[PDB]
């Protein structure tokens, strides 16, 4: 009731 | 043969002229004597001050090829003798030593 707790090219 | 990928190491891409760089370059004409004891010449260092490929080679740090050499000498049919054109590989220069062998010289 609350509902807040490799280099290429 | 041009470098690999697997075998080469350098990132940047090479240049390849191939036909400024890769012609048959004529370095000089040395004369054959009777006494005449042989030449040797350096590769690439006969082609480092000339042609595109000595300014390539001058400008940058790495540098692969292959070579043709076509060692050329005319003689008549009267004429007699024979050369061994051979290419050594890593051809380090040695000296003397000083002749008795205890002088640790470098050639120049």
């Amino acid at each position: 009731r609350v509902a807040d707790m490799n280099t290429q090219v | 043969s041009y470098c690999s990928d697997d075998d080469a190491t350098a990132v940047d891409k090479p240049t390849r002229p191939d036909v400024s760089v890769n012609r048959f370059y004529t370095l000089d004409t040395k004369l054959w004597e009777k006494s005449s004891k042989g030449w040797y010449w350096k590769f690439p260092d006969v082609l480092t001050e000339t042609g595109v490929f000595g300014q390539n080679a001058q400008f940058h740090y790495l540098y692969r090829s292959g070579f043709c050499i076509h060692v050329q000498c005319n003689a008549s049919k009267f004429h007699q003798g024979a050369l061994l054109v051979a290419i050594l590989p890593e051809y380090v220069i040695g000296t003397v030593a000083g002749g008795t062998g205890t002088e640790d010289s470098h050639p120049p």
